[PDB]
RNA sequence: UCGAUGUCGGCUCGUCGCAUCCUGGGGCUGAAGAAGGUCCCAAGGGUUGGGCUGUUCGCCCAUUAAAGCGGCACGCGAGCUGGGUUCAGAACGUCGUGAGACAGUUCGGUCUCUAUCCGCCACGGGCGCAGGAGGCUUGAGGGGGGCUCUUCCUAGUACGAGAGGACCGGAAGGGACGCACCUCUGGUUUCCCAGCUGUCCCUCCAGGGGCAUAAGCUGGGUAGCCAUGUGCGGAAGGGAUAACCGCUGAAAGCAUCUAAGCGGGAAGCCCGCCCCAAGAUGAGGCCUCCCACGGCGUCAAGCCGGUAAGGACCCGGGAAGACCACCCGGUGGAUGGGCCGGGGGUGUAAGCGCCGCGAGGCGUUGAGCCGACCGGUCCCAAUCGUCCGAGGUCU
RNA sequence: CGAAUGCCGGCAUGAGUAACGAUAAAGAGGGUGAGAAUCCCUCUCGCCGUAAGCCCAAGGGUUCCUACGCAAUGGUCGUCA
RNA sequence: CCGUGAGGGAAAGGUGAAAAGAACCCCGGGAGGGGAGUGAAAUAGAGCCUGAAACCGUGGGCUUACAAGCAGUCACGGCCC
């Protein structure tokens, strides 16, 4: 349950260590963004020679959450830090890679590049 | 002295009508199948109690 | 009527008494992971098993591995179509029933605190029905 | 029109082989009809139904054995199905077939004088910054001198719950008429032991 | 909305556990205790549990009764005067009766807790 | 109104208007399509989260379909905040010889337990409904909800001086919002279990208890209640409509939607959906049960005394509940408490034996303890009872 | 005399309503007595223990103690004070 | 009584002729009663003559539970005196 003012340990090679979720991109007045949704995020920490910089307000897909993603099959995945992938504005990843695990809700959310590019889609 | 206060004196009518439901209910009394005193029900009152009841002063 | 949960257990023909009855030791095996148009996707799962909350049916147990940079917990229903859920080391010895203490520490203290359930790892190994007494009598 | 009386007996998630459908278990028992309310003496085309028949001579003046399998009247008392018309007797569950939606109408779990911030989801007040005795109060309940009254539909503290509530479009996921159960997907209202009537759908 | 639930209360926790202990120390000693009725109706479960622990004549049961009744000179009297006195009465030892001649001056209904003979 | 109408803003709760910001219709368009512009109908639903300011208002940020303009004592202080402003203190700029003054800033600055009546939310008692009662229910009249987006197929084809991209429909997901519920996830769980401290005590060791947030603390915690969880809901569908387009057609031999007529047509209106609801004196209906007159007249007598069918009183209770009600029970009884079993929570109890100088580790032991849950079992408690309760004559 | 937010006295209403003056905490068995949760005793429970314990000044003045009482004062009752 | 103090500063009369101020019962712990007695009178019985009104009761008549009001008034009608 990412909401505004969340920090998100960014997982890709863009230049972002941590992004703060500015505004969730769901409908009109959406409360939270769970996994697989698009947030808007302002980059607060910097890989030094990064593509993005400390301040580039950029959209991001949420790939991990501390809150339990109750899948329809009864089980629930739960990660151990909120994570986001920086996303170019056509809903496509910005970095060449992505670090550890993502949730597999991203395939039906429409983030198949992340699910191909992530080393363990749990 | 303060914020919530009676705007007017409640007269005899509304006072003695609000004191309607404060009429006391008469207590319930049943006649104790050993000897005829009026215990309340389910009550080991000072005659014998129930059959073979816990006694005040009796055999 | 008078059997308000005997109804609820007789209704549960969905039960699966074929999984191992583990304590919070270490279960590592498959799940269902149906995706991509094809069902037959049998992704394993490593990990210490943290909690086993029970309700008779639908006892849903949590298994936490630390995958690739971070922790990940998964709360499996235990009576779904999980194929196999065999455990690598019936271990721990596990004073705590529901062991959420491996969240704050995520390190060699896991090794130092889920040390050895040598009792159960001896007896559920010496429950080897793996002799060569078949096809003779 | 597909009505039954039953008991909510609990919830259990079961599995339709792909997901975990979180059903409840209605004990929609074999309900004997006790009076078919005809539209020419009442105007209803309704049917009074019954429930559990073991009533050891607590059956006072609605003794009423004017049905051929009256099954002396339950203290699991009579209710109606408003547009029903059965064809045989003691309607069980077989009227419902798995895959049809139902509306379950039951008395919800009453929460007493569950005053507001619980009854009408008010936002209460601030827990800090200032005074304290307004943390769960409704705050304003009107305007000044014009209207100079509280609107009569005002949301305030009241007897929350214990009123009949109907959840529309609950999928019947299964029936077990080996013991005459009825399994609908979702939240049948009421305690696990309370009475729920289960009606036909108002989809169409 | 509580009271979908179990037992009753009027004092705090460490007062209720040691209210049940103090009425148990007097019911197991004397036999007839004249409390109010709502004290008595949850005295009966506690002392029924103590009698039933004492019905198990073993040492862990002695220590479990001693977990409540800090007197042990009492539990002598319990384990060889009250525990074998039933020996057959499966459950439900103490009885509670309401009283007339109520608690005059605060009007509480008094109640008399016998064990049983 | 100065023998006081507390005053700006925010919070909270709203409710209304339409002169509409979206959403639904529609007309023109300098409307290829997509957009849009403007205007007509249209409040039923909405109308976000932030940064700054005491701010309403603004400027932005990121969205959105839209981030409406107002009213309601610039709604709302017997609801709250006081940041501001209108108290004393202080200071700065300034004016003043000066005390002092400044909608000129700056820092600080008591915002008052009890609701009498109406109002409202609830829940009752009385009496009524020409018999008296147990049930059940029609629904007069209300009230609640009334949203809306994205994606896909339509097809990337109609259209296209262009390559963007439809109308008409149909699915699939979302976003809030409401109802309901513990199955899940997740909280709490106040003593259910465990560990540990320090001290004191029981009995020295062991074991245990008291006290240390009214739980010592810490780790867990079933039921319960709950949302962040789950399942639902918005409607389809009639009918009449607004704007707007009609068909037929005169007055006026032509036309014109109109004067006679009749059709389409809006999230709007009524009914549909959900809930209350016969106190709807209009007091309903249906099914069932019980029914003398003996007594005091210008008479089944208006008043009582015994009546039943029933209802209370009482008691055991309850996912019912402030009380009262409501529902369940009262020996024929599983209603509460107990015990027994199971679920469940804890996590190998105590004791013994063995290993170790020893703190401890070991087996017995998933043992023991066990709050509600699910059921059994009369073992205890609902024993006993007492009191109301028609006898209907009337067009 | 009808008014002066009049004055003095009385009695209302508010109202059997708010409260009863520390969330240190009580429970039982005997007494005594006409009468008891409240008085006495017993046995547990709790609370302070750099005091909620002792001692002395300040102050108050007989509250000390015993016996007979309970109208009045004890925010209830009271045999107790 | 208030005030440290200077000072302020109250209320509070009436049994009957005479105490003849109630012996003795009965209820009650007593207070208080009811008898008896006193006295012309005891609703003259003790901080007691008369003892009004507000107020608070009880008994009776009329009246109200589909009603709306500055509470009345006028009009009829009903019902006990
Ligand atoms: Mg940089
Ligand atoms: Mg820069
Ligand atoms: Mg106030
Ligand atoms: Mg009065
Ligand atoms: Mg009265
Ligand atoms: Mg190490
Ligand atoms: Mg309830
Ligand atoms: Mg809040
Ligand atoms: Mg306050
Ligand atoms: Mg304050
Ligand atoms: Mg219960
Ligand atoms: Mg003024
Ligand atoms: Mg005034
Ligand atoms: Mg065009
Ligand atoms: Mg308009
Ligand atoms: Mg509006
Ligand atoms: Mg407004
Ligand atoms: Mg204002
Ligand atoms: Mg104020
Ligand atoms: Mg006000
Ligand atoms: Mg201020
Ligand atoms: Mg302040
Ligand atoms: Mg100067
Ligand atoms: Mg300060
Ligand atoms: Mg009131
Ligand atoms: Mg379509
Ligand atoms: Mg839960
Ligand atoms: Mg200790
Ligand atoms: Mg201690
Ligand atoms: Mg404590
Ligand atoms: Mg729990
Ligand atoms: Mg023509
Ligand atoms: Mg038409
Ligand atoms: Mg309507
Ligand atoms: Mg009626
Ligand atoms: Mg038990
Ligand atoms: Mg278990
Ligand atoms: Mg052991
Ligand atoms: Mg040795
Ligand atoms: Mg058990
Ligand atoms: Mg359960
Ligand atoms: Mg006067
Ligand atoms: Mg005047
Ligand atoms: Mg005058
Ligand atoms: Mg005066
Ligand atoms: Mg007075
Ligand atoms: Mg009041
Ligand atoms: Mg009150
Ligand atoms: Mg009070
Ligand atoms: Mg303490
Ligand atoms: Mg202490
Ligand atoms: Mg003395
Ligand atoms: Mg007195
Ligand atoms: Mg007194
Ligand atoms: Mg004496
Ligand atoms: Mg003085
Ligand atoms: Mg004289
Ligand atoms: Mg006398
Ligand atoms: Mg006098
Ligand atoms: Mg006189
Ligand atoms: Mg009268
Ligand atoms: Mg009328
Ligand atoms: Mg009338
Ligand atoms: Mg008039």
């Amino acid at each position: 349950m990412i909401q505004p003012q969340t920090y998100l340990e960014v997982a890709d090679n863009t230049g972002a260590r941590k992004i703060m979720c500015i505004r969730v991109l769901k409908g009109s007045n959406a409360k939270y963004a769970t996994v697989g949704d698009v947030i808007v995020a302002s980059v607060k920490e910097a890989i030094p020679r990064g593509a993005v910089k400390e301040g580039d307000v950029v959209k991001a897909v949420v790939v991990r959450t501390k809150k339990e993603i109750k899948r329809p099959d009864g089980s629930a995945i739960r990660f151990d830090d909120n994570a986001a992938v920086i996303i170019n504005n056509q809903l496509e990843p910005r970095g060449t890679r992505v670090f550890g695990p993502v949730a597999r809700e991203l395939r039906e959310k429409g983030f198949m590049k992340i699910v191909s590019l992530a080393p363990e889609v749990l | 002295a303060k914020h919530p206060v009676p705007k007017k004196k409640t007269s005899k009518a509304r006072r003695d009508a609000r004191r309607s439901h404060h009429a006391l209910t008469p207590p319930t009394l049943v006649p104790c199948p050993e000897c005829k005193a009026m215990k309340p029900p389910h009550t080991v009152c000072p005659e014998c109690g129930y059959y073979a009841g816990r006694k005040v002063l009796e055999v | 009527m008078n059997r308000g949960a005997l109804i609820k257990l007789v209704e549960s023909r969905y039960v699966r008494t074929d999984l191992p009855e583990f304590r919070p030791g270490d279960t590592v095996r498959v799940s269902y992971k149906v995706k991509e148009g094809n069902r037959t996707r049998i992704q394993d799962f490593e990990g210490i098993v943290i909690r086993i909350r029970r309700n008779g049916f639908n006892t849903t147990f949590t298994v936490r591995k630390v995958s690739y940079g971070v922790g990940v917990e998964r709360i499996f229903p235990l009576h779904s179509p999980l194929i196999q859920k065999i455990d690598i080391v019936q271990r721990g010895r596990a004073r705590r029933a529901k062991l959420y203490f491996i969240r704050n520490l995520s390190d060699r203290e896991i090794r130092r605190k889920l040390r050895a359930d040598r009792k159960r790892i001896d007896q559920d190994r010496a429950a080897e029905r793996a002799a060569k007494e078949e096809a003779q009598k | 029109m597909k009505g039954i009386l039953g008991v909510k007996v609990g919830m259990t998630r079961i599995f339709r082989d792909d997901r975990a459908v979180p059903v409840t278990v209605i004990l929609a028992g074999p309900c004997p009809v006790v009076q078919r309310r005809t539209p020419e003496k009442d105007g209803y085309t309704a049917v009074q139904l019954g429930f559990l028949p073991q009533n050891p001579k607590r059956v006072n003046r609605p003794l009423k054995g004017h049905f051929a399998k009256a099954g002396v009247e339950p203290v699991r008392i009579l209710r109606e199905i408003r547009d029903f018309n059965p064809e045989g007797d003691t309607v069980t569950v077989e009227i419902f077939k798995p895959g049809e939606r139902v509306d379950v109408t039951g008395t919800s779990k009453g929460r007493g004088f569950a005053g507001v911030m619980k009854r009408w989801n008010f936002a209460g007040g601030p827990d800090s910054h200032g005074a304290h005795k307004i943390h769960r109060h409704p705050g304003s309940i009107g305007n000044r001198k014009t209207p100079g009254r509280v609107y009569k539909g005002k949301k305030m503290a009241g007897h929350y719950g214990a009123e009949r509530v109907t959840v529309m479009n609950l999928e019947v996921v299964d029936v077990i008429p080996e013991e005459n159960l009825l399994l609908v997907k979702g939240a049948v209202p009421g305690p696990n032991g309370g009475l729920v009537i289960v009606r036909e759908t108002k989809k169409a | 909305r509580h009271l979908k639930s179990g037992r009753k209360l009027n004092r705090h926790s460490s007062h209720r556990l040691a209210l049940y202990r103090n009425q148990a120390k007097s019911l197991l000693t004397h036999g007839r205790i004249t409390t109010t009725v709502p004290k008595a109706k949850e005295l009966r479960g506690f002392v029924d549990h103590l009698i039933h622990l004492a019905k198990r004549g073993d040492l862990h049961a002695r220590r479990l009764v001693l977990r409540d009744l800090q007197d042990v000179k009492l539990v002598r009297k319990l384990f060889d005067e009250i525990a074998p006195r039933y020996r057959d009465r499966q459950g439900g030892y103490t009885r509670v009766l309401k009283l007339a001649e109520r608690r005059r001056g605060d009007g509480a209904p008094l109640a008399l807790v016998e064990l049983v003979e």
